[PDB]
């Protein structure tokens, strides 16, 4: 319980509204050099994945989210040119940070941004 | 646009037998078909059947087979529904609504109501309902118009030849012994009347009659 | 042929509420992977309007509002935000075997905050009379709820002669109810009086409104 | 009497790219699952001197809702062990709008005036269509000639799809 | 004939394409405040806009660059949100420079962004 | 009481972390031709300014936001190129809708992002 | 010497300026999802990146470019957030095409984008 | 007694942009608010032919953090009705790099070794220097003949700023 | 000259929170607009280290951890988040007037979870009793809390002369405590019994620690 | 990279006299100061003075004036400090430290230790701790190292010449008698011992003596 260490946010820079149920892909590089599975969800009506890990399993190391803006924008009958948006950062490398990986999304075009905080 | 216009109301004898139309005008009358319903007052609703004009054929409910007959005039872009041996069940308004030649229900058209008595086509009788004074100052006035014993229905009603609207009230038919008997009413400010010519469109097409009565 | 039943038949619910209307069958009228089921609005002295085609997809020209689902035997319509001028009647049918039918159809009507009936009354004018037949005419206007009662008073003394009745659809605006009644005598038996009243006893209050006037 | 099996599905033989290359109309179609192009639809088809056969449609879709986009679409056929069946890559001219990869059979056709495809999305348990998508081409967007009706009205049946026809309108809206 | 030292570039979101016809507006804060008509035009195939002004023309100012965003997508056929983007910096204020805004418009947000070298 | 129609959220792209006390500016387009001033504030820890107008007042018509991406920039001893970053929108048009305005910003570029709700 | 269907060009955020010396990566989904190198480089004076490959070499086949962001910030003193940014895409599906991918890269935040023409 | 009013400040007569043009190296400063010149401070005067004087100064600073940018500064010195008094607008050739114009005041020099500035950015009720900054510029990096700082302790002191020197490091970070 | 008081002398908190050590002054140690305090973190066995220049102005190779603020006469050392090898003494001092003062410091120590003493007993070598005296050593290595007991058993005699302690500050990775011990006795005063034991009283146990061997 | 170096310790009698270094490199050692620093016991932190090399000049707090003298030569770049006619309370450790010529507080040196008794310099006594057993199999093992009576103090003490470090613990000084006596204690995993030498370097400046035991 407690909170959550890491989390997403996902924008629909189109429509001015969040982007719903759209997948989410977290993976931690590991010691051989692939990304063994992590975590995935889906985006809440809240346009966010609260409870992705938790405070401490979501240990040291390098980590990649995986947003499946591809599926999103295709169902909304638009082609979107990205497979997939992600985010690859190295976390609780000094200390426990708090991220929040948040991404603005388009058909041709996408950003993502992160925040991170302490207690 | 889909434009689906009837023929006059009906009155006939019972027993003897009676034809409607149905224009079409708008759409390719060959790549539709075309279905009569028919509607009895405390009833509802009863398909009776259908034409394909391209191929002329034809399709009725068993309910129907031997009451109407159904035709239909390519280059006329009408088809019809004869209503034979009447009785005074038959006595319905009948719709007339094109359909797919695939599906089932699209437009409809407006209604030929049927009547099929022994009482002889009585026109209406139109006399104007005015208050007991002036009607005061400043204070909003309702005007009235009374349809005494006609036959048989309908009787089209409007004010203004149609321009008042809002405020109106028109009350439907009741059998005054074999006669009808209708009534309408329009409420408006004390400034429209008596200053304005409130007039009350009467019309009743099954005798030909219109009247407009100033107030 | 297949049954058409209408769940309940009179419905209603307050404006900005949602509507169930149901419409269950004898037969299925689903068919190789569809639902051949429809839905018609048909509204006071006016002929169907459809709704939806193949009990779910929508007719281009009707609002959200509106939206239907089932399979099998069972479909529903649904009117949510139920719309003031949305009060009708709503049959459904199906085309998935022939013969076509229909529904007994549902009656939709709006819940509304009380309001007492605008009375008003008038006396037969000059050319009723010279006909052999008297008509005093009331308007009971704008009410709720429905059931409203009225008495003609004539010298103190109940007529129940010559009463005729007829009634008016809810309201579209402001979803009311209206009333005329009229005192059809002889126009001897008018001149052998000399009080005329029109009493309304409606729930809207203890106190019956009275309209009148003398002779 | 059961049927129902898209293999099943009889389809024109000896089709012929050249004598069907030309403008169609769609009167008529059956809507697939997913988005599909709504109103106002035509095509344009016509093969090359290498045999390649491919395709132009105007047609309207109301791409995410409040958003009517007249889509130009292109699509190559690839050809198929039988003249009549085809598989379809496709796309839009613009970017954003929808490409994809679908079957095309011209399921029939007299080739002057009417026209007739059937698309099997994707396969049945057993045999059938569950994503299936169809049109019925004229040559005229005038209308079309009962005859022409009369034998679409087959095909459609044969093609297990009588009735499920939303029937298409043509306001010039491009 | 020469140079630009203000270039305007817009590309189109939803597209992923360069967003053309699009007329823009740039101005000069005069002696009041006020906005003073400094030079129009409207975006070619590329998507950007050349011509403007001249190294001398262009002078020291604060300047408004007004994106005639609506009238884009309007146009093609969505309700964009804003009436229109602007930008307004402080143009050759430490000396002569080249200046390029961008944009990047889409019918629910947009992102400006400029890059300044020298000749 | 109740709730805020009108909000806004501005975050520091550079560093990963909302930008506080950023001064905001919203005024309305009036009957005349100029932005009679209609609230103002400053960017809370949350990187937000909460309760901008009241759910009525904020009548309807046209607004602009303006983010004074300037001097926050300027703060961190970095000359920004923005004078500042405004919002022109129409709200309130068609019955009552929550806004929100967005702003990633750097110090050369900024992006605004606009979200709607209902109830 | 030829055209290009591909081109990757990259702003620095911070600086309102071209990214340059940033090194890029592209490739191409094999017979087993693995990724073969297809090409690298590093931005030139412009920012940009011209030659990865030819209207020949580049066929139809998803490609991954990364964005060396990370090399790109800390050389210069930040301590960047992103390890690296990528970019995917189905190449050549429908047909032949012109690639462009546009970064503008930040500490913090990245946003990615590209448009696509025909010859 | 009392003292430390900007315009009380002494500064030296017949300033000289000739005799004074060259390179100057940062041994000293006083940190007025805001971000300012960290580490590896080195200037260069230098007036031409219309007799204006500008110069440039490289120096370390750690804007925002973990963000440390040898700087690389320029400022044009436009003259005041004082030959020493100057108001200095500057720049960095980096764009980003805070831009600026604040006063400029050669305290005092003795031209070959040693030179002091002093710089009041903001002005006090009375007439106290609330935001200052200084600088005490040496020909040779190498270090100052005691002699020099000695003459340089006045100044401060004159200066209402003894003491309040941190001292600069020429590690050669550039 | 002026005086510094340190607030309060010894200071303990756990891994991880803040420190806010004080420095007060009998005079003020601000001057023409600044503020002449200084700071120094002094570990164990080793020369004081500077830590804050101008009770405000961080020290290049200092971390972020420290941070001071003051004026006039009060001014405070910040240590947060305290960590495990900042455990020293803090001294504050000011250079506003002569001459130069520090203030008493403040011993800055870590809480902790408890761990019994690790001990060990060893026996007199050679060469320390070919000396004319007797010395047997017990070590108490890495133990919590600060306090704790020796006692000396030789032949259950409890033994009092010879004591010699020695303690040792708070250990700087793992945060611990340990003391040594050691019974000096005559070479001869050794040759009279043969038991020698050494037992440990400590909270983090209710029986003592014992470790012991025989001549 | 700063340099600030010291003379070794330091005993004299009571009454004497005695001289300091603090050599300096790295930086201007005419640029800067240096000062003393004196710190005694359960005492602290007192500032002595500071030298201006280049000018010599120099600065006292009253309460050293008549007993450090302070001296520098620029070319050998060192300071200097003399202490006179010694007390017992003078005897403490003397940090020498150098000081900007604006400011206060930047580089300390290792700082000399300081005894003014009148005992005579007693060289150290080294003997090793050993357990009473080999010490079983892989049970982690401690070691020990014993320093008896030796004077003054200090006596810098090692392991491995500095190689094992991590589970070390030299526990302080005690006045044995007129002589002091020190401890230490390495904790090894059963691994390195006995298999690897291990060894206890017990140096003791004050009297030229180095010793290393083994176990
Ligand atoms: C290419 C092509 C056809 C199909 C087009 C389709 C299926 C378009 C779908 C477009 C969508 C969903 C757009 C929304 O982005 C048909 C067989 C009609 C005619 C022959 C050429
Ligand atoms: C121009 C100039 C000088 C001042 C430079 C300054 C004040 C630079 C500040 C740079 C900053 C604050 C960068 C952070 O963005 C001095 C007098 C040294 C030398 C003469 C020329």
């Amino acid at each position: 319980e407690s909170k959550c260490p890491l989390m997403v946010k996902v924008l629909d820079a189109v429509r001015g509204s969040p982007a719903i149920n759209v997948a989410v892909h977290v993976f931690r590089k590991a010691a051989d050099d692939t990304w063994e599975p992590f975590a995935s969800g889906k985006t809440s009506e809240s346009g966010e994945l609260h409870g992705l890990t938790t405070e401490e399993e979501f240990v040291e190391g390098i980590y990649k989210v995986e947003i499946d803006t591809k599926s999103y924008w295709k169902a909304l009958g638009i082609s979107p040119f990205h497979e997939h948006a992600e985010v690859v950062f190295t976390a609780n490398d000094s200390g426990p940070r708090r991220y929040t990986i948040a991404a603005l999304l388009s058909p041709y075009s996408y950003s993502t941004t992160a925040v991170v905080t302490n207690p | 646009d889909v434009q689906l216009q009837e023929s006059g109301t009906v009155l006939a004898r019972p027993g003897a037998s009676v034809k409607m139309s149905c224009k079409a005008s708008g759409y390719s009358f060959t790549s539709y078909w075309m279905h009569w319903i028919k509607q009895r007052p405390g009833q509802g609703l009863e398909w009776i059947g259908g034409v394909y004009p391209g191929d002329s054929h034809t399709s009725y409910n068993q309910k129907f087979k031997g009451k109407a007959k159904l035709t239909a005039v390519t280059s006329a872009s009408t088809a019809y529904m004869e209503l034979s041996s009447l009785t005074n069940e038959d006595s319905a308004v009948y719709y007339c609504t094109r359909s797919g030649f695939d599906y089932g229900n699209e437009d409809w058209g407006q209604g030929t109501t049927l009547t099929v008595s022994s009482a002889k086509t009585t026109p209406p009788s139109v006399y104007p309902l005015a208050p007991g004074s002036a009607a005061q100052t400043n204070s909003m006035v309702t005007l009235g118009c009374l349809v005494k014993g006609y036959f048989p229905e309908p009787v089209t009603v409007t004010w203004n030849s149609g321009s008042l609207s809002s405020g109106v009230h028109t009350f439907p038919a009741v059998l005054q012994s074999d006669l009808y008997t209708l009534s309408s009413s329009v409420t408006v400010p004390s400034s429209p009347r008596p200053s304005e010519t409130v007039t009350c469109n009467v019309a009743h097409p099954a005798s030909s009659t219109k009247v407009d009565k100033k107030i | 042929d297949i049954v058409l039943t209408q769940s309940p038949s009179s419905l209603a619910v307050s404006l900005g509420q949602r509507a169930t209307i149901s419409c269950r069958a004898s037969e299925s009228v689903d068919s190789y992977g569809n639902s051949f089921m429809h839905w018609y609005q048909q509204k006071p002295g006016q002929p169907p309007k459809l709704l939806i085609y193949r009990a779910s997809n929508l007719e281009s020209g009707i609002p959200a509002r509106f939206s239907g689902s089932g399979s099998r035997t069972d479909f529903t319509l649904t009117i949510n935000p139920v719309e003031a001028d949305d009060v009708a009647t709503y049959y459904c049918q199906q085309s998935n075997e022939d013969p076509y039918t229909f529904g007994g159809g549902t009656k939709l009507e709006i819940k509304r905050a009380d309001a007492a009936p605008t009375v008003s009354i008038f006396p037969p004018s000059s050319e009723q009379l010279t006909s052999g037949g008297a008509s005093v005419v009331c308007f009971l206007n704008n009410f709720y709820p429905k059931d409203i009662n009225v008495k003609w008073k004539i010298d103190g003394s109940e007529r129940q002669n010559g009463v005729l009745n007829s009634w008016t659809d809810q309201d579209s605006k402001d979803s009311t109810y209206s009333m005329s009644s009229t005192l059809t005598l002889t126009k001897d038996e008018y001149e052998r009086h000399n009080s005329y009243t029109c009493e309304a006893t409606h729930k809207t209050s203890t106190s019956p409104i009275v309209k009148s006037f003398n002779r | 009497e059961r049927d129902c099996r898209v293999s099943s599905f009889r389809v024109k033989e000896n089709f012929d790219k050249a004598r069907f290359s030309g403008t169609w109309y769609a009167m008529a179609k059956k809507d697939p699952e997913g988005l599909f192009l709504q109103d106002n639809i035509v095509a344009e088809f016509s093969v090359d001197e290498t045999g390649q056969m491919s395709a132009t449609a105007k047609g309207r879709v109301r791409l995410l809702n409040n958003w009517d986009v007249c889509a130009d679409m292109v699509g190559t056929f690839t050809d198929t062990e039988d003249p009549a069946k085809f598989k379809m890559k496709y796309w839009g001219v613009a970017s954003f709008l929808q490409k994809g990869n679908d079957d095309h059979w011209i399921v029939d056709t007299d080739y002057d005036t009417y026209a007739v495809q059937y698309s099997c999305r994707l396969l049945n348990l057993d045999g059938t269509c569950a994503d299936s998508y169809s049109f019925v081409f004229s040559r005229d967007p005038n209308g079309l000639p009962p005859e022409a009706q009369k034998i679409v009205r087959q095909r459609q049946e044969e093609l297990c799809l009588a009735r499920q026809y939303r029937l298409i309108v043509h306001n010039g809206y491009c």
